[PDB]
RNA sequence: CUCAAAGAUUAAGCCAUGUGGUAAUUCUAAUCCAAGGAAAGCAGGCGCGCAAAUUACCCAAUCCUAAUUCAGGGAGGUAGUGAGGAGGGCAAGUCUGGUGCCAGCAGCCGCGGUAAU
RNA sequence: CCGGACGGUGGCCAUGGAAGUCGGAAUCCGCUAAGGAGUGUGUAACAACUCACCGGCGGAGUAACUAUGACUCUCGCCUCGUCAUCUAAUUAAGUCAAGCGUUCAUAGCGACAUUGAUUGUUCACCCACUGAACUUAGUACGAGAGGAACAGUUC
RNA sequence: UCCGUGAUAGUUUAAUGGUCAGAAUGGGCGCUUGUCGCGUGCCAGAUCGGGGUUCAAUUCCCCGUCGCGGAGCCA
């Protein structure tokens, strides 16, 4: 998402004047949870597209219709958010001029143009969903870092999307004339707390899993070194821990070009740590190893995992793609809920990927499982099943 | 893009039980927890039902289920293109048949529960193959279009019009002796009302298969091997243009199975159409013009293989992989040891083992003699020869069971015994008799790999001895001779009822544990293989059955195995792909120069 | 020699070392097999590893399907030239060098084997055997 | 997108067909074309028409 | 109802089956291999594609082939398989409910932005 | 060497579940010879061990998209380059112990601090090979996944 | 790496004698004009970060941060 405005009325404490352009159909799933019956937009289309009947006829144009909300037809599989509406009629002719009055209208939304909500609920929920990012899904965990000899591009995921946060960068070493001449040292060394305090600051970086370190030449494991170097001088444990969140990457190229290089290129990916499968794997392992010892301790499905949950052992919850993304909206509210309450008991939480091995074994499972810190013997029973 | 693929699901009614367990199937499913079909119960019968259609492959239902009532299993849509029959939901289907031809004999080979019997009853017209749906109402009409693009096309167009009728001879051994009393009055009867041929059909017949003595004799009485041959006798004694025969080798002597194989195949020179089916590849190899293989799991599923030729056949057979199908039916491949391969050491123990002198055992109707041999030590004997030679008998007079009438052998030694023919006698269930016998036998990995793990004697285990079935309970009694220490082990015939892996696993348990425990073992058999692998010495029978008989002492593997093959006048070169034994036909250069050298088998061993 | 060699073998004389190309003999579509690399060979100072009668190879296809070009894979050395000396007392040898692309488990890639076939290699291969004619 | 894909069939709501005197076949159906076409005719509002609904 | 075209176009692409010896031939004094050696006609299958049927019956007819008959013949003959439109050009005023440049129509012209000829 | 190791009670709050034994302080009472609101081993959670303590023992801006920059404005080093193409192949030590190590500082690790191508190529980077093979054995162990050796044999 | 050389409003660059800072463009402001824009009137800097000296420092020292040029030998 991408948001141009929001302003805040004088007349009106509260609603809003949200303009915004969503990026992606993780975007879309954002609009839907903001835009209410009864609403307005304006965006534009394309009518004139009349009679014949009096002249050939039609004009063209490119008019924009301030429409009252009234439904949607909302299908995420398909890319596809409608809103159905009917003409304000804009009767001031500030807006709506060149539409005619009296005739229903539509909205198939688009990445390409922003549209404008005028808002009514204007909530504290909507708010987090709209400068935060909105999937209470969670498809991604990723970060990167390119540079090559001169520049350098820190890259990075969402909170949602395959959408970068923010585009750091600083100043790379370029291969001097002497020994490699030392503002390359010193500068290398300003970036990681740059990119440090990036991360710390625009995430919960308990949120995130991956730093990828990619460039062409040494550049990579040379600041890899330097990373965990600046790391025990600072007694830095969020760090120190967590040998698994930077992985060591080699491409060409490196703009923002290098990360894909990096990824889709079989040289340093695959399903080994690119850190969204990390604990997402991890945990999805100990779940089976409880499991299939029929140990009590790993329990499976979503009425077997709410069941376990009730009787509140349950660590590490594993979550998936396919059981949201398969189709289904609702659904995985009830599951959001699930996840807190469980964590109000206790745990951390993992969404796998079911486009993937691990994902398919949990979806096969319902797409919602759980590890527990503790037994709690004969969860299936209160509630009645296997 | 992939490639295409299916799931099947055969459920067994024996080992469930949804009380127990409550209808876990359906509630596990991810199928169900959406509000799909793919498990239903079935209200009436009471019992779980898997719809193919709507199974997504988990196998989670598997893993749930307490017993191991359930498999499913993914396959490559093998299977979907060929079906022929089903017994039912859930139930073993049949694939593919086997093609009938005029004047040559068709060969069948393959592991129990494969379908060759039922492949037999559909060509017979006795069953009607319901073609993997309804068909049931005559629908013969279907059949022949089920099997068009199939040289069976034509059978089926023959089968439903009736201008042949098919003699079958029944395949279940141990059923007949119950169904027939006389054949209504003695086994003479039957020749005589059956022999639609020559009336020197009746006598040429008998004289062949040495049924002379058997005449008298009721059918309810007949030994093993003598009421296998009276089916015989009326499969040529009746007039017909197809003569089937469904294993006719089981129960019989190894002269007598071969004898069995020549006549059958005189059906082809009167250019009869023949099919027959067998265990036996010595057997299968000498009858057959061409040959069928039946592969796939037991009691799931069982396909025919397209018609291919004698030797080919049986070349493939053996590799355990079929390239077509690209399955490899067989988990380990067979082998035999060289006998290079086996373990040197100075053989004594307790300076050699025991020693009988001469031996007579007289019925009065039949004369047993025994020459002085000498058994040792962490040795094994094969002992050959056709039945009704006093095999049977001399193993008894070892074990104490029987006296003899002139001759000693009072040993200080424990012996343990398997008797040949196995009928329960025993009340008491299967777990309950083979604890008694031993515990801790029980618990070894050994007894896993051979026993527990390929029959599944867990849902056995509650049933009775008299509720049981033949095979299984051949594996049961050769373990058990085993479950208890002896100094001395005796086993009588265990191929008896088993098919190749089954016979193949009991080779491997005799060597095995003889050498590692260091203690002697006596096995008599029919099978050449068997005895090959597991021996070191062997006694051979002669003389006449059915009247007098001869044993003689232990001699080497090589030597033993000339003087046995010599009395057979078959000789067994090799062949250089398969090693097996390859048969060499009656009067030849090949087979005379042989015949002056003294080699009638061939292993990997020094020789020309 | 090695993966999927049943049998021992005993040395034979090295008739083919690194860059010798001998005739492909099999109807994969091949129609040379240049060799790089011998199985199981030592290593000495400026020594080509060269292989004989039934080693296994690595080769490339020279000539031949484009399919099989541009790349390398295992062959089996089915027929010699360099004579060599079996233990009967013989110094035998045959008109071409000649073997066939396989796969590591020594699996023939193709289904014939044009020409005579060395026993050594039949000994050595039974998927060669299976397919050779006359052996010798 | 696929999204969309069979939309309105799906959301036009049945109504069933209705139960209708059966029309002869054939030559009793150009009998009745001929005669609905050319013999007692219908109507002549300016010209003719062959079907319309409120005029 | 009688009359019957029919796997040529694609791929003249590929085809299951219908006194003595010897593995085995109508043996002779890309397939089966006792390793020696021997072997685009009907139906029907695969493949191919947009694309074409049955493993049937028969000598009765029409004639053909062999010698003074009435033998032979899938040449041949019988059977089986195998018939949318209602805006205009077009002719129907199209009317009633759902849809809103979404879904869809539409050979071209053009329809479709709640009152849709 | 061994016996005994006990009641208030499973202290209190934090508590998802913490009954001495991850945690926040607080250390009492009765017992009787002596038995810690509890040394370490803890099943989630008591137990069940234990032990203490009684005792038996030249520069920048520009984006109806990121980038670029039509436009406005001002005075072959890195390199073995990247893509193809020709190749099977192508420069043609130790201390301290805070930490990790999911439970545990030292299994395994430890901050701070401290005592044949291609090239002249070396190098570097690929292509291949191989102590190996064979039985031992698809064995022992393992829910599986997988996976040994000693003996004997040939190289 | 040394020695040289810089940096001023959104941006590029003029400038000083120690007491005084600009232009041009870009922008924001109207008017033009059917309507935008060109045009035409109107508008608005912590002089890189830093410490020091002095009555008074944009101006005079000292350092860094960055961007530049110039060297680079006999192995
Ligand atoms: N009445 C039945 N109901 C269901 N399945 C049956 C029935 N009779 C036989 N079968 C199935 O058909 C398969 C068996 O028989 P067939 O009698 O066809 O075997 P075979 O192939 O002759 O084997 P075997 O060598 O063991 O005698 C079995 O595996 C079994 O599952
Ligand atoms: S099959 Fe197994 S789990 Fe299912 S009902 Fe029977 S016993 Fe229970
Ligand atoms: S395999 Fe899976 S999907 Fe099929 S029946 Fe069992 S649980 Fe249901």
């Amino acid at each position: 998402m991408k948001v141009i405005s929001l302003k805040k009325d004088s007349f009106n404490k509260g609603g809003a004047v949200i303009t915004l352009l969503p990026e992606d159909k993780e975007d879309l799933f954002t609009v839907y949870q903001i835009v209410d019956k009864d609403d307005e937009l304006i965006f534009k289309k394309k009518f004139t597209s009349k009679l014949d009947e009096a002249g050939k006829k039609k004009s063209t144009d490119l008019v924009k219709l301030k429409i009252k909300v009234i439904s949607e037809d909302f299908d995420m599989k398909d890319e596809y958010l409608k809103y159905k509406g009917v003409t304000v009629t804009d009767e001031s002719g500030a807006s709506n001029v060149d539409i005619p009055v009296g005739k229903y209208l539509s909205f198939t939304l688009d990445y390409v143009y922003p549209f404008t909500i005028i808002k009514q609920n204007f909530n504290k929920f909507m708010q987090k969903l709209l400068n935060e990012a909105c999937n209470i899904e969670y498809k991604s965990d990723t970060a990167a870092v390119v540079l090559q000899e001169g520049i350098a591009h820190v890259c990075l995921v969402t909170s949602s999307s395959t959408i970068l946060k923010q585009k750091i960068e600083y100043s790379m070493p370029k291969k001097k004339r002497t020994t490699d001449v030392l503002k390359f040292d010193e500068k290398t060394e300003k970036f990681y707390k740059a990119i440090y305090s990036a991360m710390k600051k625009d995430l919960n970086f308990d949120k995130l899993k991956t730093i990828i370190l990619c460039s062409p030449g040494f550049y990579a494991k040379i600041l890899m070194d330097k990373i965990f170097q600046y790391a025990e001088e600072e007694h830095n444990k969020k760090i120190l821990d967590n040998k698994g969140m930077f992985f060591i990457a080699h491409c060409s190229t490196g703009y923002l070009q290098g990360i894909n290089e990096v990824l889709k290129n079989p040289l340093y990916a695959s399903k080994l740590q690119d850190t969204k499968y990390s604990k997402e794997i991890m945990v999805m392992d100990e779940f089976l190893l409880h499991l299939n010892k029929d140990d009590d301790k790993a329990w499976y499905g979503e009425k077997e995992v709410v069941k376990a949950a009730e009787y509140g052992a349950i660590s590490y919850l594993l979550l998936t793609d396919k059981v949201l993304h398969s189709d289904n909206i609702a659904q995985r509210e009830e599951y959001l809920k699930l996840m807190d309450s469980v964590e109000s008991n206790g745990g951390k939480a993992l969404v796998l990927s079911t486009l993937h091995s691990l994902g398919e074994e949990l979806d096969q499972l319902t797409g919602i499982a759980c590890i527990l810190k503790y037994p709690l013997p004969d969860l299936d029973e209160d509630d009645g099943e296997e | 893009m992939s490639d295409k693929n299916s799931r099947i699901a055969i459920v067994s009614a024996d080992k469930c039980k949804p009380k127990k367990c409550r209808q876990e199937c359906k509630r596990s499913c991810p199928v169900v927890k959406t509000g799909k079909l793919c498990i239903e119960v079935t209200p009436t019968s009471k019992i779980a039902f898997i719809s193919e259609i709507l199974c997504i492959g988990c196998g989670i239902c598997v893993k749930k289920c307490p017993f191991d009532a359930i498999q499913i299993i993914n396959l490559p849509t093998n299977l979907e293109a060929h079906v022929t029959h089903r017994y039912s939901a859930n139930s073993f289907k049949l694939h593919r048949l086997p093609t009938p031809r005029p004047g040559q004999v068709l060969g069948l080979v393959g592991t129990n529960g494969i379908g060759k019997s039922t492949a037999l009853k559909i060509l017979a017209g006795k069953q009607k193959p319901n073609l993997g749906r309804f068909d049931d109402p005559p629908e013969w009409q279907e059949i022949i279009k089920y099997f068009r693009g199939s040289e069976l096309q034509n059978y089926f167009t023959k089968m439903l019009e009736d201008d042949i009728k098919a003699i079958i001879k029944p395949q279940y051994v141990d059923n007949i002796p119950r169904a027939i009393k006389g054949p209504v009055q003695k086994v003479g009867e039957l020749l005589k009302l059956r022999m639609e041929k020559s009336p020197e059909d009746v006598k040429r017949y008998i004289k062949i298969l040495q049924l002379e003595n058997v005449l008298k004799r009721d059918i309810e009485k007949l030994s093993g091997g003598e009421l296998q041959r009276f089916a015989i006798g009326m499969s040529c004694v009746q007039e017909a243009d197809v003569y089937m025969f469904d294993e006719p080798s089981s129960y019989l002597d190894v002269k007598q199975r071969l004898n069995a194989a020549q006549i059958i195949r005189s059906l082809l020179a009167p250019t009869k159409y023949v099919i027959c089916v067998e265990h036996d590849l010595s057997v299968l190899d000498y009858l057959s013009d061409f040959v069928c293989i039946i592969y796939g799991v037991p009691s799931v599923y069982g396909v025919v293989t397209l018609p291919a030729s004698v030797r080919e056949g049986i070349n493939i057979f053996l590799d355990g992989h079929i390239p077509a199908e690209n399955l490899r039916f067989r988990t380990e491949a067979l082998q035999f040891r060289i006998a290079d391969a086996t373990e040197d050491l100075q053989n004594d123990s307790a300076s050699r083992a025991f020693s009988y002198p001469s031996l007579k055992k007289t019925q009065g109707d039949f004369v047993l003699n025994v020459e002085e041999g000498e058994f040792s030590d962490s040795e094994i004997l094969v002992m050959m020869g056709e039945n009704g030679t006093g095999k049977t008998t001399l193993i008894k007079l070892l074990a104490g069971a029987l006296k003899p009438d002139e001759g000693q052998d009072i040993p200080k030694l424990n012996v343990s015994m398997k008797p040949q023919k196995i009928a329960p006698k025993f009340p008491g269930t299967v777990r309950q008799l083979f604890f008694k016998k031993i515990r801790g036998q029980f618990l070894n990995p050994q007894f896993q790999t051979d026993v527990v793990k390929p029959l599944r004697i867990d849902d056995i285990i509650d049933q009775e001895v008299q509720h049981l079935s033949g095979g299984e309970l051949q594996r049961v009694a050769i373990v058990l001779a085993l479950g208890i220490p002896a100094d001395i082990y005796l086993i009588d015939e265990p191929s008896a009822y088993l098919d190749s892996e089954q016979r193949i696993i009991c080779s491997k348990v005799i060597r095995r544990f003889i050498l590692h425990n260091k203690k002697t073992a006596f096995i008599v058999e029919h099978d050449f293989i068997m005895a090959t692998y597991l021996a070191d010495k062997v006694i051979v029978f002669e003389g006449i059955p059915s009247k007098n008989a001869h044993a003689r002492a232990p001699e080497s593997l090589l030597t033993g195995c000339n003087r046995f093959l010599k009395n057979l006048n078959v000789t067994f070169r090799r062949d250089p792909n398969s090693f097996r034994p390859r048969i060499n036909k009656l009067d030849s250069q090949m087979d005379k120069e042989q015949k002056s050298s003294g080699n009638y088998f061939f292993l990997d061993n020094t020789g020309i | 020699s090695g993966n999927g060699a049943q049998g021992t073998k005993f040395r034979i004389s090295l008739g083919l070392p690194v860059g010798a190309i001998m005739n492909c003999a099999d109807n994969s579509g091949a129609r040379n097999l240049y060799i790089i690399a011998v199985k199981g060979s030592g290593s000495r100072l400026n020594r080509l590893p060269a292989a004989s009668l039934g080693d296994m190879v690595m080769a490339t296809v020279k000539k031949g399907k484009p399919e099989l070009r541009k790349k390398v894979m295992p062959a089996i050395v089915v027929r010699q030239a360099k004579s060599w000396r079996r233990r009967d007392g013989v110094f035998l040898y045959f008109e071409d060098n000649a073997g066939v692309i396989a796969n590591p488990k020594g699996e023939m890639k193709g289904s014939a084997i044009t020409g005579p076939v060395g026993k050594e290699c039949a000994d050595l291969w039974p998927r060669v055997a299976s397919n050779s004619g006359v052996v010798v | 997108s696929l999204a969309r894909a069979g939309k309105v069939k799906s959301q036009t709501p049945k109504v069933e067909k209705t139960e209708k005197p059966k029309k002869p076949k054939g030559r009793a159906y150009k009998r009745l074309l001929y005669t609905r076409r050319f013999v007692n005719v219908t109507l002549v509002n300016g010209k003719r028409r062959m079907n319309p609904g409120p005029s």
